[PDB]
């Protein structure tokens, strides 16, 4: 992206298609890092009552 | 019929209140004592007939015909001898009758284990009774050394030539010991611990020799049932309810007692009519527990309106037990209540069973929770489980009577519990 006006438009003409739009590279267009601590759920299996394992 | 309204010369239990004299002399003068001989000359068949006509059921615990837990036993010998039991333990929470039975009515006690000997052709009787009722065993005892004295126990029965011995002996202040086997076990000395049924007393047991065990009412009411007629004590109660009864109201009430009564009575009528009234106004009462500890509560809506006996309560959904008739009313946290009445089963469990042992830790654990309300609902219906998981996979009853309290509690009183944990969860 740091490259030049002229030099997009040439590559574009060569391609045919646009560029600027779907690069390949990664330009903060990431999740950042360092993500929160999650909390997770669990099953319908960590019941307290009519979790008789008979059943399953 | 309008059941109750009993006349006090056909109850049976006098001195009950000590109000007289607890002597050979005294008893004589009662009626104890009359025409033994002839009865024992009549013996035993004729004795198990006339039990069954009058179809007498038990007091301790469940209702077991007494006709045919001591047909078991009647038989002959083959070397091992036969014993007599006599249950006199009380721990049940809210039973102080068989302890006057015997600090006032003795004679009558020694009179029914010599009967119920002779019915099973017996050597002698072993009355166990608690540690704690010293006085009671002492007095009993006196009235054994006049009864020996006299010629009314022994060698010389009372003039026939029967030979019969009783016996006495003290706990250490056990409950569990109160239980069939674990009684036994007591006696030979070997911990206070249960067996398994099968094998039945009434042919393998104590000393490895046949035996029979009995309540101190059923043992005392016995004679006089022999000597009355059977028919007559029947007519004082339904068809299997049969018989008159020990009562014992405690908790919320103006005037605490110990009572004598007719079976299948309102329990309404019971408590206002003796007791002086029920504290703080009837509409105060909340729930009851007819039969002690082992059997749960039930609320005003029942409360009301119903009978008293083994049927009709197990219709009910619960037993009657010793007629421990506890009351209470809308001042008592419930759950503290029962969660003290089960640290009480915590504290005396034998625990060889490991569903006993260990679970009935856990009910007191979740219980003291329940009273703060440091939970969250589910764990009610988990308890629920826990009880069911109990109930039948044990050895003594002391499974179902840890077991019924909190069923017939989470039954009924669910409500309280959910809003006792939305207001902590409130105070945070
Ligand atoms: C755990 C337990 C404790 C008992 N405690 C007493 C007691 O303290 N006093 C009593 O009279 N019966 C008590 N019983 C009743 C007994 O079951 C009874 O003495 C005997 O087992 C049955 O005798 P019965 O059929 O003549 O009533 C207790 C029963 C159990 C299971
Ligand atoms: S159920 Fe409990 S009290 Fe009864 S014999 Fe088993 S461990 Fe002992």
């Amino acid at each position: 992206a740091s490259a030049t006006r002229v030099i997009q438009k040439l590559r574009n003409w060569a391609s045919g298609q646009d560029l600027q739009a779907k690069l390949q590279l990664r330009y903060q267009e990431i999740a950042k890092r360092t993500q929160p601590p999650p909390k997770l759920p669990v099953g319908p299996s960590h019941k307290l009552s009519n979790n008789y394992y008979c059943t399953r | 019929t309008s059941f109750g309204s009993l006349k006090d010369e056909d109850r049976i239990f006098t001195n009950l209140y000590g109000r007289h004299d607890w002597r050979l002399k005294g008893a004589l003068r009662r009626g104890d004592w009359y025409k033994t001989k002839e009865i024992l000359l009549k013996g035993p068949d004729w004795i198990l007939g006339e039990m069954k006509t009058s179809g007498l059921r038990g007091r301790g615990g469940a209702g077991f015909p007494t006709g045919l837990k001591w047909s078991f036993m009647n038989k002959p010998s083959d070397g091992r001898p036969k014993y007599l039991v006599v249950n006199a333990d009380e721990g049940e929470p809210g039973t102080c009758k068989d302890r006057e039975i015997m600090r006032h009515d003795p004679h009558k006690l020694v009179e029914g284990c010599l009967v119920g000997g002779r019915a099973m052709g017996a050597r002698a009787a072993y009355i166990y009774i608690r540690g704690e009722f010293y006085n009671e065993a002492s007095n009993l005892q006196v009235a054994i050394r006049e009864a020996y004295e006299a010629g009314l126990i022994g060698k010389n029965a009372c003039g026939s030539d029967y030979d019969f011995d009783v016996f006495v002996v003290r706990g250490a202040g056990a409950y569990i010991c109160g239980e069939e086997t674990a009684l036994i076990e007591s006696i030979e000395g070997k911990q206070g611990k249960p067996r398994l049924k099968p094998p039945f007393p009434a042919d393998v047991g104590v000393f490895g020799c046949p035996t029979t065990v009995a309540n101190v009412e059923t043992v005392a009411v016995s004679p006089t049932i022999c000597r009355r007629g059977g028919t007559w004590f029947a007519g004082f109660g339904r068809e299997r309810n049969s018989g008159t009864k020990l009562f014992n109201i405690s908790g919320h009430v103006n005037h605490p007692c110990t009572v004598e009564e007719e079976m299948s009575v309102p329990l309404k009528e019971l408590i206002e009519k003796h007791a002086g009234g029920v504290t703080g106004g009837w509409d105060n009462l909340l729930a009851v527990i007819p039969g002690g500890s082992s059997t749960p509560l039930i609320p005003k809506s029942v409360c009301e309106t119903v009978l008293m006996d083994f049927d009709a309560l197990v219709q009910a959904q619960t037993g009657l037990g010793t007629a421990a008739v506890i009351v209470m009313d809308r001042s008592t946290d419930i759950v503290k209540a029962i969660a003290r009445l089960i640290e009480f089963y915590k504290h005396e469990s034998c625990g060889q069973c490991t569903p006993c042992r260990e679970g009935v830790d856990w009910m007191n654990k979740v219980m003291a929770r329940f009273v703060k309300g440091d939970a969250r609902p589910a764990e009610i219906d988990s308890l629920w489980e826990i009880s069911k998981q109990i109930e039948g996979h044990t050895i003594c009853a002391l499974g179902d009577g840890a077991a019924w309290p909190v069923q017939g509690l989470i039954r009924h009183f669910r409500p309280e519990l959910e809003d006792r944990m939305q207001r902590f969860a409130q105070q945070h």
